[PDB]
RNA sequence: CCUUCUCAAACAUGUUUGGUAGUGAGUGAUACUCGAGUUAACUUGAAAUUGCCUUAAA
């Protein structure tokens, strides 16, 4: 049948987590609230999903914001059906880089870049290019 | 700094290698340079001004005269400041710029970015029909949140910082002098946040190999001097590379106001 | 009624040009009809500069306006700067309440209180659209009675006032006045 | 509440904390000197005066006597917690609310993260002179008093009796001290309570929202927000400002 | 405003301007030659014969319109009291 | 139902240094430096089904 699973889609930049359960807990109490967001950088990717305490509830706030048009997005929302419940969808913050720790010596680097060039001087010399060394 | 045999035989080979007998017939003939540097060009912090290398040999040129063959033309895009887009029109460059044969097709300003493109279908669109962009130094800070990020994934739809003010006043002459010297002498590179530098020489049917050896020489002894580079490799599209040069001793490197103010506004 | 239809309709310039297209009322006449007489006019001038000069010294409110305000200061410092350099002044007392000033004006005793210049607390007790009536009536009257005396001494009426004397202290001296 | 009000506020409040984010960044910079890469190393002060000239310049380092005007800050943004504490420290927390400020260079960056809910002038000493002898308001605390009352600034002995030993006896040597930023400036500063002024528009009918809308216009034609973190400082008329607001 | 365009061309002597197309014959011409990019439809026109057939010749012609609730509302669309119809029919970029 | 860093100094209109961190999804080859960082270019309606401070007040 349906669930109390609402998915939404074409969601605005502002729209987050927090500014999905502040506006949705109006249509009734929220039991979990998630985002889809990238993996390496804190950026939604325009739809999550909702799940209320009442279905009656969560097809109330389908039937009032399935059509709604919300700078410039037309909203898209629609209730899962019975079972499928959300998961795997963890909030992902900006990664940082940061230089690592380099154990192999200088020595060593520099005979095993000696050896790439090797390597690439046999490939040139498979390869059918005459150039020199 | 580089042998001037060495890279006359490399460049004859590798254009001899795209002449063996959609994109396949067209993408495979562009000249790469790879700069491979010991550590990181800019460092912790992200770069997208392009670096402007000065060669004796013109590039954007012969892409305009070789570019009327092609689907896609070669085209010049000027980015302004509002309150300087009426001081300038097509006349005032065309009288300026029509003994060099430049000529710029189209001058918005921001006004325009975020109205008439603020669509991204239409903005990428308009975007990725120019080759040359050149924007002014003062609001080229503002066009990585107007142009947006996809402008930014290649090196001709990135643009390029230029002098455009004299005596803090708007001045036609210094326009049009930049515009001139990067069209002619100056090449764009961008630089990554890696150790891997990549160069787009242009085509081999652009320039003869005397030409594509002087540039890459010139661009080398620049380079030096720039950074403390490690290797150079000579490539083109869907070929392997040649290395150019080596050096060993620059890997050796490898191994409160507020408050004060806060309290001279308080009372104890 | 045809301002608010305009906003309402959301034509801010039709607005705007029906704004600057108004005329106000004046009490010239009215002025005129209450006191035939200038030796009359001179008689009752004192309720007047006494209510001008206490507004002079209040505060801007809700009720009371920052333009009002102007208007009795401005008005105040005239008068102020007229009796100075006509050198009128006969008595003066100072008391709790403030400084009592009796004048000699065209042979009439004038006799009008200044407060001193000190925060004072507005009770909001009082019928402020009354007082501001009475305030209108009496800027009117003394706007009349001021023109008349400069001219009779041979002054110009309104007198300029220096802008850099102003900033420097806001007082009868801003107002320098001119013969002929 | 509406999810569009929702996603407003908070893209307001991102953008306002970017800017924040990015003044902190570069006024550190400053502090530390020693950056070889910053966008500008000065400070600078805009003057827009009265059809409207604008004219930027280096600030002195001079010491300066600055009077601030709390305004209704940028739409649909909640206040950052930097801000909200530099406007606590300087008495600001509600709109129409004035106070003096001794501008320095320690002070030259609080005014730029606090710039977008302030209005910044130079006051002339007539108008320093009506502020203090129109809207005068002291905390004063009785003999027979268990709790203390706001009072106006009336009585010269509670003046004598309270900045006596630094040598201030009456309102006029309050302001004086003020004017000239000499000694005991901040403690007279702290003595005054801020200036509660009042709206130059109240009202709701059809002449006060007309009057609201060219308010309005004018405040956005005036105050700009450059939001590029080396913005300068505005200065305005304030002289007109408090003879409109007073 | 108008006015104001008439004295600057007696001092020339103007660009294309984009504007709301109302009038009931004029706009029932324009959806005719497929003109309209969209039409409202005002809800409370007396006599309404005058707009009863408008949502079937729209479907026919192919020309999105949607009914609105308010002749005045459209009439402070056009700088009028009431207007029984508004119609877009060319914008800007 | 908000609206985007619209620039500085040094030398004599010129030369140099710094200033620019982005809608998402997908396709992809090809090389470079130690699961990390870089590297030819193509599509898309602002597309999308889950990688653990209150006078802008009633």
């Amino acid at each position: 049948e349906y669930s109390g699973i609402i998915y939404v889609s074409r969601l605005p930049h502002g729209f987050h987590e927090k500014e999905l359960s502040k506006y949705f807990a109006q249509f009734g109490d929220l039991k979990e609230v998630r985002l889809a967001r990238n993996k390496k950088t804190g950026n939604s990717r325009h739809y999550g999903f909702l799940e209320f305490v009442n279905k009656e509830d969560a097809m109330i706030a389908q039937e009032s914001m399935n059509n709604y048009l919300l700078m410039g997005h037309l909203l898209q929302v629609r209730v899962l059906p019975k079972g499928a419940k959300i998961e795997k969808l963890y909030k992902y913050k900006k990664r940082v880089l940061v230089e690592k720790g380099i154990t192999k010596p200088v020595k060593q680097l520099k005979d095993n870049m000696k050896q790439k060039h090797e390597e690439r001087i046999k490939k040139l010399a498979k390869s059918g290019i005459e150039f020199k060394w | 700094a580089i042998p001037r045999e060495r890279v006359i035989k490399a460049v004859n080979e590798l254009i001899k290698f795209t002449s063996k007998p959609d994109d396949e017939e067209e993408l495979k003939k562009d000249l790469q340079l790879i700069v491979v540097n010991n550590k990181s060009f800019t460092g912790t912090s992200k770069s997208f001004k392009l670096k402007l290398l000065n060669v004796k040999h013109s590039f954007y040129k012969p892409w305009k005269e070789a570019s009327a063959t092609a689907v896609k033309d070669f085209k010049v895009l000027l980015i302004l400041k509002d309150s300087d887009i009426k001081k300038v029109s097509e006349d005032d460059l065309f009288d300026q710029l029509d003994s060099e044969g430049i000529k710029v097709d189209e001058i918005i300003c921001g006004k325009d970015l975020k109205t008439v493109y603020k669509a991204y279908e239409a903005r990428n669109a308009f975007i990725s029909q120019f080759s040359l962009i050149l924007a002014d130094d003062s609001i080229v800070t503002s066009l990585p949140k107007l142009m947006g990020g996809k402008a930014y994934n290649k090196v001709e739809t990135t643009p390029i910082s230029i002098r455009t003010h004299a005596n803090k006043e708007f001045s036609l002459t210094t326009l049009t002098n930049n515009i001139k010297k990067v069209y002619m002498n100056q090449l764009p590179v961008k630089l990554p946040r890696g150790t891997t530098l990549n160069v787009h020489l242009g085509n081999l049917e652009w320039l003869r190999p005397e030409e594509f050896v002087d540039n890459v020489e010139l661009i080398s002894e620049q380079l030096i001097k720039a950074y403390q580079i490690r290797s150079i490799f000579i490539k083109t599209n869907r070929s392997p590379v040649l290395p150019l040069y080596y050096n060993q001793d620059v890997l050796d490197e490898l191994e409160s106001t507020f408050n004060k103010g806060l309290m001279e506004i308080a009372n104890p | 009624r045809k301002l608010t239809r305009a906003l309402g309709r959301g034509e801010v310039s039709s607005a705007k040009r029906l704004e600057e297209n108004r005329d106000s009322y004046t009490l010239d006449h009215i002025i005129k009809e209450r006191y035939p007489s200038f030796p009359d006019a001179i008689r009752d001038i004192d309720d007047a500069l006494n209510m001008l000069f206490l507004f002079s010294n209040l505060p801007s409110t809700n009720q009371v306006s920052s333009k009002i305000i102007n208007d009795a200061q401005k008005i105040c410092n005239q008068w102020l700067a007229y009796v100075a350099k006509e050198r009128l002044v006969r008595k003066v007392f100072v008391s709790i309440k403030g400084v009592y000033y009796q004048a000699n004006i065209k042979g009439e005793e004038v006799r009008w209180l200044v407060p001193f210049k000190f925060p004072e607390n507005i009770p909001s007790d009082v019928d402020f659209r009354i007082m501001l009536t009475f305030l209108e009536f009496y800027s009117t009257l003394l706007h009349f009675v001021l023109y008349k005396l400069y001219t009779d001494s041979g002054l110009i009426y309104p007198p300029k006032l220096d802008l850099k004397k102003d900033k420097i202290i806001s007082g009868l001296s801003s107002y320098i006045l001119e013969s002929r | 509440v509406r999810a569009e009000s929702i996603v407003a506020k908070t893209l307001a409040t991102s953008r306002e904390k970017e800017r924040i984010k990015r003044v902190s960044i570069l006024e550190d910079k400053k502090a530390k000197n020693e950056t070889q890469h910053i966008a500008s190393g000065k400070d600078f002060i805009l003057k827009i005066t009265e059809g409207l000239i604008r004219e930027k310049t280096t600030y002195d380092g001079k010491p300066a006597l600055l009077f601030i005007v709390r305004v209704r800050g940028p739409l649909a943004v909640n206040i950052p917690n930097k801000a909200f504490k530099i406007l606590s420290l300087l008495r600001l927390v509600e709109t129409n609310t004035g106070v003096f400020v001794k501008l320095t260079k320690n002070v030259y960056p609080l005014l730029k993260v606090i710039a977008p809910y302030v209005v910044i002038g130079k006051p002339s000493l007539s108008s320093i002179r009506s502020l203090i002898q129109k809207r005068g308001r002291i905390i004063y605390k009785g003999e027979n008093e268990a709790e203390p009352h706001e009072i106006v600034l009336n009585d010269n002995n509670i003046v004598e009796e309270q900045l006596g030993d630094h040598g201030i006896i009456c309102v006029e040597d309050i302001i004086h001290e003020i004017a000239t930023m000499g000694e005991s400036f901040s403690v007279c500063n702290f003595f005054l309570q801020p200036f509660k002024l009042n709206r130059e528009v109240s009202g709701f009918g059809s002449l006060n929202r007309l009057r609201k809308i060219k308010q309005r216009e004018a405040e956005s034609r005036t105050r700009q927000f450059s939001n590029a973190a080396t913005a300068p400082v505005i200065e305005v008329d304030i002289d007109s400002l408090l003879a409109k607001l007073n | 405003e108008k006015k104001e365009r008439l004295t600057k061309e007696a001092a020339a002597v103007s660009p294309k301007p984009y504007a709301v197309k109302y009038g009931l014959n004029h706009v029932v011409a324009l959806i005719e030659n497929k003109k309209a990019k969209l039409v409202l439809i005002a809800n409370d026109v007396d006599p309404i014969e005058l707009v009863v057939f408008l949502p079937a010749l729209c479907k026919k012609m192919g020309v999105p319109y949607a009914i609105v609730k308010g002749k005045a509302r459209l009439g402070t669309l056009v700088n009028q009291k009431t207007s029984a119809v508004a119609a877009l029919t060319e914008v800007r970029a």
